[PDB]
């Protein structure tokens, strides 16, 4: 992810 | 709201106060909610003046100021990632962290968090450039409750993104220095600090067995459980994510869920109204289901077998593809007893009703529980009166046209279920 400042099977 | 072109022409002035409100004014572009000029900033050479003006410590606001907006070009693209981290802005955040200004340090750990979040490779560069010791640090703290909270959330997010992607993992050592600080964060009272834990936990969950292994031996799994009965979805759907993780290892993995208590919050689960919580819980079904003996007799005590034949009757595909898979995995691995009371649950007609799927996959694992089932009717001696059910439900008839199928295991399955059965 990022963020602007404002202001048995292992695989389904 | 400044162009680009008077920012450049103040940044490049021999004024240093004329330099804080040109950078400044690029914070302000770059913060606003539609389509900020990034590409803009970069093209303008700014990015070489932001980081230099990170070391200014005779300057605080300009830090601030160029942090902000570094972070800010930071959060796009990985080219623009990749710009930032070019001007050398690593080192100067990591500096930064130690910085006396508690707002200065935070923007800090924010722009390490976008740089990290970009992949793998820049995750390792901010490990290698040492920004793990001081981001802890920051929480070497006796209570977190005394932080500020943006901050410790800031603190969290970061660390989380330390501890993300695969291809390859996080350095060993990166992990195991980090996870205690984790498990402080997973018994926070905050519950964005507690969704971004349960994230980190279940990045660090997500691969080799080994992996689990070593967030497994942190005695984390009970409160993982606690979550898991959260009323948040913010919380429930990363600590079901970890859980369904960790029952992708060993048996014993596994039982150090169930120990827990996770099943009894799987009715909830499995009958959850969000239907990524309905398909990741089947998973997690379908993953335990797999285990051994006293596994699946632990799921049908929790009198959870009548929740996998709900979810098979009424379900997104996907999670009606999990259940398939579920009950597959039952009845490979169940003893007989255990296969005539999922029979006695209504298994049959659901599993049947689903042989009409567009969906080879699935076809074969339905494929694959029936002939299971029939062997332990064989073994019961009552093959006669699964066929009836089988016929009854209109079944016989869905693996009679699977007969006609485009591929060869479905063809041969069906055509062998209906010579050796019906």
């Amino acid at each position: 992810e990022k963020r602007r400042k404002f202001l048995k099977r292992k695989v389904w | 709201n400044w162009s680009v072109e008077d920012i450049v022409k103040g940044i490049n002035s021999n004024n240093l106060e004329s330099q804080l409100q040109a950078t400044q004014a690029a914070r302000k572009l770059l913060s606003r909610e539609k389509q900020p000029p990034i590409d803009n900033i970069i093209r303008a050479g700014l990015i070489p003046k932001f980081v230099s003006f990170l070391g200014k410590t005779d300057c605080s606001p300009i830090q601030f100021e160029s942090a902000w907006a570094l972070t800010n070009i930071a959060s796009g693209t990985s080219e623009q990632t990749k710009a930032v981290v070019d001007g050398g802005a690593i080192p100067a955040f990591i500096s930064l962290l130690a910085s006396p200004h508690a707002h200065i340090s935070e923007q800090a750990v924010w722009a390490l968090g976008n740089i990290a979040g970009d992949g793998s490779a820049f995750r390792d560069l901010v490990i290698k450039h040492g920004a793990i010791d001081p981001l802890l640090a920051l929480l070497a703290v006796p209570d977190l409750s005394t932080l500020a909270c943006g901050y410790l959330r800031n603190l969290t997010w970061t660390l989380s993104n330390l501890c993300r992607n695969k291809n390859p993992a996080p350095p060993l050592d990166a992990v195991e220095q980090i996870l205690p600080t984790l498990v402080r964060l997973l018994h926070h009272n905050d519950p964005e600090v507690l969704a971004d834990s349960c994230w980190a936990i279940s990045y660090l969950t997500d691969g080799p067995n080994e992996r689990i292994e070593m967030v497994v031996k942190k005695g984390v799994v009970p409160q993982l459980v606690k979550l898991l009965g959260a009323t948040e979805l913010p919380i429930v759907t990363p600590a079901l994510r970890a859980i369904g993780n960790i029952v992708t290892g060993t048996d014993e993995q596994t039982q150090k869920v169930i120990d827990a208590g996770a099943l009894a919050v799987f009715p909830s689960l499995l009958t959850n109204p969000k239907t990524n919580i309905q398909k990741e819980a089947t998973w997690t079904m379908s993953n335990i289901t797999a285990g051994r003996q006293d596994q699946i007799q632990q799921v049908v005590n929790h009198g959870l077998v009548p929740f996998l034949v709900g979810v098979l009757s009424k379900a997104d595909f996907k999670t009606q593809k999990e259940a398939a898979w579920a009950i597959t995995n039952y009845t490979s691995g169940g003893t007989v007893e255990q296969i005539v009371y999922l029979v006695h649950c209504g298994i049959i007609e659901p599993l049947m009703n689903l042989l009409s799927a567009k969906d080879t996959k699935i076809i074969q694992v339905i494929l694959d529980a029936i002939s299971n089932i029939f062997q332990a009717a064989e073994k019961l001696g009552e093959t006669e009166k699964l066929s009836i059910m089988i016929e009854e439900c209109g079944g016989l008839d869905k693996i009679e046209a699977l007969q006609r199928h485009e591929n060869e295991s479905v063809y041969k399955a069906s055509l062998n279920l209906i010579e050796k059965y019906f």
